[PDB]
């Protein structure tokens, strides 16, 4: 009955960094994507698997909104069957993703003076994630044979870097807040429609 | 696992770090160049003291991954570029001592003041001092004795501090294991393991050699022209077969020619173009310049300025309250951050210089994909040839005639275009055989061809071979003459203008080889022809990923620096300069000296 809460997953002021980007669940309530789709201060809203218009009109179980901020150049690879830090260290988007990718500059807030180095991606990883798997762990990254001893040194790292934002980054380093929204569906009744 | 993917690895984390404190050492860099104060000063200093620090590490930790054992040719790229460990190969002492000697150059030249033969007290530097006696006096005495006391004061400072600062390099070059600190400059032009594209070190001084040798008639028939009209200019103090004054060729050093062109101007009478008056007559301002500019560059089909760039570049000198040092400069602060830092003034040659920045703008967005060790020209002279092009392609009166700057009642008669070829021989094939004989002189310096006690015996010798030039008074050996140049004093590659120049002809003959151009090249205009802008961004994106002479062939199909765009474009002006010179002596003997 009561509108689905889009707003304090847009209107937040906090957004995770991309390798520990937040999710929250949106459920039981009927939701309004008007806004969202006539909001044009977007700079990316794709919607791969549903279109724009009918997707307000259509049942879902339940609603992921997936949000971190990530550089420009990068809001890209927030796409099915994309490639690169963010999509295979970061967040990885399944292939047969069936949600809406929302992206907005976010220069003025996510960007200081000096650096914001608040916001991670992970620069290395092991293996290339899985579709909607968190990795916060934060284990030295062992590039060749010798142990690393949870130490910096020769072939070890540390597997998380930072997006040193500033408000004169160009625009494809320029901070992005992406809102990611994954519709779900199962045998239970749907609960996000209208 | 590997050795490859390790070094795959160190190198995606170096390139995230070098990012972020390049952006900050530049930035810092940046506010200190718009606004001198000496707290801009402490923070410049704290940010590129902190960048050659990291990549002194990072240099340390990349010299344990083996080249040898690197298959991927991008990656052996980077790794060449960054295991290269400089001055850190000395011990520290000897480090300490080269460092010492630098600077102690760097202020010597800096700050160093001439005085008159009768006021020891209240004199004047070579900025703007001895700058505008070279660039407007046309006293022969003035002249002699600002270049000889220059010569003498400078020169001599820095001559036993050259010769620690060449035979410290020779160290380091050789600790590098290369044959000599010119060797070790020459491998900019190096290329290794790529099959077809090769080029050793000593290829690039034949190429140099043989350009040089092409291009000799055309500069020989310049510099007789230019001779003659010196006759008539100065009666008395030229021969009429021997060559030119050192002192008396329009700069305190004979770089460029330019500052001769009043005095060579093939017809006065006829009106030089100069749209500055047609600028100021429409209310042009910096604005209106550099938005001229990029619409010229979008015309070619290469993007247009980011919003940033308008943003945060200073196009206009902020009035009187904040001083700034204003060289017109091109600022790639990274991570996409592209400035233009010029005080403009509405001229046609801030016009043209407007045009110069966003064309080193434009190739840095280029490449502005590589990795970060290859955000760089193919080489040293590609940067500021893609510069120069845009000038050139900016300086013709059709594109003027365009943009509403000239008047279509203008007309072109061969007087014109004579004059417009004579002043571009001046500012271009002038300095091509002071720059090619510098490096040379510099390059048998270093390798030790010649024995010290008689490096200046030896280069002003070569003077008389290679440009024509005299010295005004004889000079002993504790004289060090080129370092009279800020590049020799404060060690700098000089080769990159004649490779630029060079590169910039075969780049402009090939992109209006493919606008369809018909006509003589000086007339090339490469506004509106999209097919040239892509040729041309073909070989900007590369950065210098691939060979420069792969880069080059992208453009020009030649994989060497091809002579003959630069006698096609001067070809109008060269059968001009050989019917002028007729009743003149061609060709200049070396015995006769002031
Ligand atoms: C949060 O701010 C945005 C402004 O763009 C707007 O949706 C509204 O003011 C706030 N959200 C809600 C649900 O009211
Ligand atoms: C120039 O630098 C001084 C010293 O940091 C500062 O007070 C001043 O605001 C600067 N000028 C501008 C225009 O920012
Ligand atoms: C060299 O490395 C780059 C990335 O570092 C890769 O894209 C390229 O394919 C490699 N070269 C070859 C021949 O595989
Ligand atoms: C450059 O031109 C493109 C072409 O559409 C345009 O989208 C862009 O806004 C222009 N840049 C600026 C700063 O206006
Ligand atoms: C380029 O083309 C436009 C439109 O066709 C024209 O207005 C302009 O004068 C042309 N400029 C040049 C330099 O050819």
């Amino acid at each position: 009955t009561n509108l689905c809460p889009f707003g304090e997953v847009f209107n937040a002021t906090r957004f995770a960094s991309v390798y520990a980007w937040n999710r929250k669940r949106i459920s039981n309530c009927v939701a309004d994507y008007s806004v969202l789709y006539n909001s044009a201060s977007f700079s990316t809203f794709k919607c791969y698997g549903v279109s724009p218009t009918k997707l307000n009109d259509l049942c879902f179980t339940n609603v992921y909104a997936d949000s971190f901020v990530i550089r420009g150049d990068e809001v890209r690879q927030i796409a099915p069957g994309q490639t690169g830090n963010i999509a295979d260290y970061n967040y990885k988007l399944p292939d047969d993703f069936t949600g809406c990718v929302i992206a907005w500059n976010s220069n003025n807030l996510d960007s200081k003076v000096g650096g914001n180095y608040n916001y991670l991606y992970r620069l290395f990883r092991k293996s290339n994630l899985k579709p909607f798997e968190r990795d916060i762990s934060t284990e030295i990254y062992q590039a060749g044979s010798t142990p690393c001893n949870g130490v910096e040194g020769f072939n070890c790292y540390f597997p998380l870097h930072s997006y040193g934002f500033q408000p004169t980054h160009g625009v494809g380093y320029q901070p992005y807040r992406v809102v990611v929204l994954s519709f779900e569906l199962l045998h239970a009744p749907a609960t996000v429609c209208g | 696992s590997t050795i490859e993917e390790q070094a795959k690895t160190f190198l995606d984390k170096f390139n995230h770090e070098a990012e972020d404190l390049f952006y900050q050492s530049s930035l810092a860099s940046w506010n200190y160049n718009t606004n001198i104060t000496e707290e801009n000063v402490q923070n410049m200093n704290n940010a590129g003291d902190k960048w050659s620090a990291f990549l002194k590490e990072q240099s340390t930790l990349a010299q344990m991954y083996p080249l040898q054992e690197i298959q991927n040719l991008t990656v052996k790229l980077q790794l060449q570029a960054l295991q290269q460990n400089g001055s850190s190969v000395l011990s520290e002492d000897k480090s300490k001592r080269l460092n010492t000697i630098l600077n102690t150059m760097s202020t010597i030249y800096s700050t160093g003041k001439v005085c008159n033969p009768d006021n020891p007290q209240e004199c004047l530097l070579l900025e703007p001092g001895l700058n505008e006696i070279m660039a407007n006096s046309l006293d022969y005495n003035e002249r002699l004795w600002a270049w000889e006391s220059w010569r003498s004061e400078v020169g001599k400072q820095l001559r036993p501090l050259y010769e620690e600062y060449v035979v410290l390099k020779n160290e380091m070059a050789r600790a590098n294991h290369y044959e000599d600190y010119g060797d070790y400059w020459r491998g900019d032009y190096e290329v290794n393991g790529v099959d077809g594209y090769d080029y050793s070190r000593g290829q690039l001084i034949e190429d140099v050699e043989h350009t040089f040798e092409e291009i000799k008639p055309l500069y020989e028939h310049l510099h007789a022209y230019v001779r003659a009209k010196l006759m008539n200019a100065y009666p008395s103090y030229i021969s009429p077969i021997g060559c030119l004054p050192a002192h008396l060729l329009g700069d305190m050093w004979g770089r460029f020619w330019t500052n001769l062109y009043s005095l060579t101007v093939p017809f006065g009478q006829k009106p030089n173009i100069d749209v500055t008056d047609a600028m100021v007559d429409q209310a042009w301002d910096a604005q209106r310049i550099f938005k001229e500019a990029e619409k010229f560059f979008v015309s070619v089909g290469l993007p247009n300025m980011t919003q940033g760039f308008w943003e945060n570049s200073m196009l206009t000198d902020p009035g009187n309250v904040q001083k700034a040092v204003c060289h017109p400069t091109a600022w790639d602060l990274g991570k996409g951050d592209f400035r233009i830092l010029m005080c403009t003034k509405v001229t046609m040659d801030d016009f043209l210089t407007a045009h110069h920045e966003m064309g080193h703008i434009q190739y840095d967005m280029a490449y502005a994909a590589q990795p970060f060790l290859l955000r760089n020209g193919a080489n040293e002279g590609f940067h500021e040839a893609v510069g120069e092009i845009m000038s050139l392609s900016a300086a013709t009166p059709k594109h003027l005639k365009s943009i509403g700057l000239l008047s279509p009642d203008f007309q072109e008669d061969n007087e014109t275009e004579i004059n417009f070829l004579l002043k571009q021989a001046l500012t271009i094939v002038g300095t091509l055989p002071f720059t090619y004989m510098l490096e040379k002189w510099r390059w048998m310096v270093f390798k030790g061809e010649i024995p010290k006690d008689q490096w200046m015996k030896k280069w002003w010798e070569m003077k008389r071979e290679i440009v024509g030039v005299v010295e005004p008074v004889p000079h002993d050996e504790t004289y060090c003459d080129p370092a009279s140049l800020f590049h020799v004093s404060n060690d700098y590659s000089f080769i990159r203008y004649y490779t630029r120049t060079l590169y910039q002809f075969q780049f402009q003959e090939a992109l209006c080889q493919a606008a369809k151009h018909e006509g003589p090249l000086h007339k090339c205009d490469i506004s509106n022809s999209t097919e040239a802008g892509q040729k041309l961004f073909n070989m900007l994106r590369l950065g210098k990923s691939e060979p420069w002479t792969l880069a080059l062939e992208n453009v020009v199909g030649a994989k060497n620096m091809n002579v003959r765009p630069l006698l096609n474009y001067f070809e109008p002006l060269f059968t001009w300069l050989k019917d002028q010179n007729k009743n003149s002596f061609v060709g200049w003997s070396t015995d006769w000296s002031p």
